[PDB]
């Protein structure tokens, strides 16, 4: 089976500024008819593939010229002149002289823009939600640049691991930011034992790291 | 290996 | 205009058949092959298989981790494609896509917007929905969707009036096996109290409608 590596894996390009993304194939993807089976596809996040490239160098109908891409035998380019942020998505080159048809892993493509702090919320678990016998507590990092942060729960003074979950959104095309929510979940019977609960978040943005407490039972 | 050709038959 | 629409998807017990449909207009269906591609949550593009007009013998080709399992055919005269699929296993949870393979471009041109098929024992289960609100220039509040299976949730906030400032979280699986989502808005301070907030929660697995009033 052909073995098709992408590199690099994830690019943060600044707008306006050129990406390239690199296909190396493990055999040849030029046939004895005399063409050459390299695609390229752009994955929009939440959306459909869609084709970019076909034959190497040949654009889609419809794909905007900023597109192009280059190459032979076994290592190709796929060129993006002036990206976008409708250009924010996984870009996958895929070979069809052989079976099975074989993509890519896929390279990220995100924004970089200037770096912006996350605005940090917490919220204690609802009335409604303690009596079914679960206390789930909700940090929110809203509308920050670069995508890595770090939170960190804080349960009267003790440090808490494998209790919580993250989740991060896409980049929005409005500003070019991820939020991300962080969730401890305790039994109701461990959350009526402690008092003081605190996410602490520590991002590029900030100076210093910013912590949202409250008490059990005290607002 | 003519089975990757969705476009003509392999035989 | 070409059009592709995949159908069929939904939870099934492992070991057990389902087939997909991929029904199409807008161009002379048999004289085009057809192409299936399967991508699992959070992961990158599979080709599942492919089959041939007629006018090239009509014969289907499979990837590996599928020859046996599932056959590929394809009905000319009400311009349908299909996939059909056996011995399922949980690894075979993704969203299938069909698309129409070209002539000239001699690859998936047209895809379809995809169907998702969850192979997995769990029961279906509508979710929870709880307040995340607001309180001590900018506020934030939100809804808690939680415990439900299969994917996906749905959610707006006052009927899709509400979209500036709303953020909905992909799922996390939880260790239950259960997933759980957030949904926040930022709204200014001035409209609390003054514009009501509430949070549209569809959950088309279990047919649950819930909407969440959020108050301060």
């Amino acid at each position: 089976d052909i073995l098709m590596t992408q590199t690099p894996l994830s690019l943060s390009v600044t707008p306006g500024q050129p990406a390239s993304i690199s296909c190396k194939s493990s055999q040849s993807l030029l046939d004895n008819d005399g063409k050459t089976y390299l695609y390229w596809y752009l994955q929009k996040p939440g959306q459909s593939p869609q084709l970019l490239i076909y034959e190497v160098s040949n654009r889609f109908s419809g794909v905007p010229e900023r597109f192009s891409g280059s190459g032979s035998g076994t290592d190709f380019t796929l060129k993006i002149r002036r990206v976008e942020a409708e250009d924010v998505g996984v870009y996958y080159c895929m070979q069809r002289i052989d079976l099975p048809w074989t993509f890519g892993q896929g390279t990220k493509v995100e924004i970089k823009r200037t770096v912006a702090a996350p605005s940090v919320f917490i919220f204690p678990p609802s009335d409604e939600q303690l009596k079914s016998g679960t206390a789930s507590v909700v940090c929110l990092l809203n509308n920050f640049y670069p995508r890595e942060a770090k939170v960190q729960w804080k349960v009267d003074n003790a440090l808490q691991s494998g209790n919580s979950q993250e989740s991060v959104t896409e980049q929005d095309s409005k500003d070019s930011t991820y939020s991300l929510s962080s969730t401890l979940t305790l039994s109701k019977a461990d959350y009526e034992k402690h008092k003081v609960y605190a996410c602490e978040v520590t991002h590029q943005g900030l100076s210093s790291p910013v912590t949202k407490s409250f008490n059990r039972g005290e607002c | 290996n003519p089975n990757a050709n969705p476009n003509a038959n392999p035989n | 205009e070409v059009q592709l629409v995949e159908s069929g998807g939904g939870l099934v017990q492992p070991g057990r058949s389902l087939r997909l449909s991929c029904t199409t207009s807008g161009f002379t269906f048999g004289d085009y092959a057809m192409s299936w591609f399967r991508q699992a949550p959070g992961k990158g593009l599979e080709w599942v298989g492919f089959i041939r007009s007629k006018g090239f013998g009509g014969t289907a080709e499979y990837a590996a981790f599928v020859k046996g399992r599932f056959t590929i055919s394809r009905d000319d005269s009400r311009s349908i494609a299909y996939l059909q699929m056996t011995s399922l296993k949980p690894e075979d949870t993704a969203v299938y896509y069909c698309s129409r393979v070209g002539v000239v471009i001699a690859t998936a041109v047209y895809w379809g917007q995809g169907t998702l098929v969850t192979v997995s024992s769990a029961s279906t289960k509508g979710p929870s929905v709880f307040p995340l609100a607001p309180s001590s220039g900018t506020a934030a509040l939100g809804c808690l969707v939680k415990d439900y299976f299969p994917e996906p949730v749905t959610v707006s906030w006052n009927s899709g009036a509400l979209t500036s400032g709303v953020h909905t979280f992909p799922a996390v699986l939880q260790s239950s096996g259960l997933y759980s989502l957030s949904s926040v808005v930022t709204v200014p301070s001035s409209s609390l109290g003054t514009q009501t907030y509430i949070c549209n929660v569809n959950h088309k697995p279990s047919n649950t409608k819930v909407d969440k009033k959020v108050e301060p």
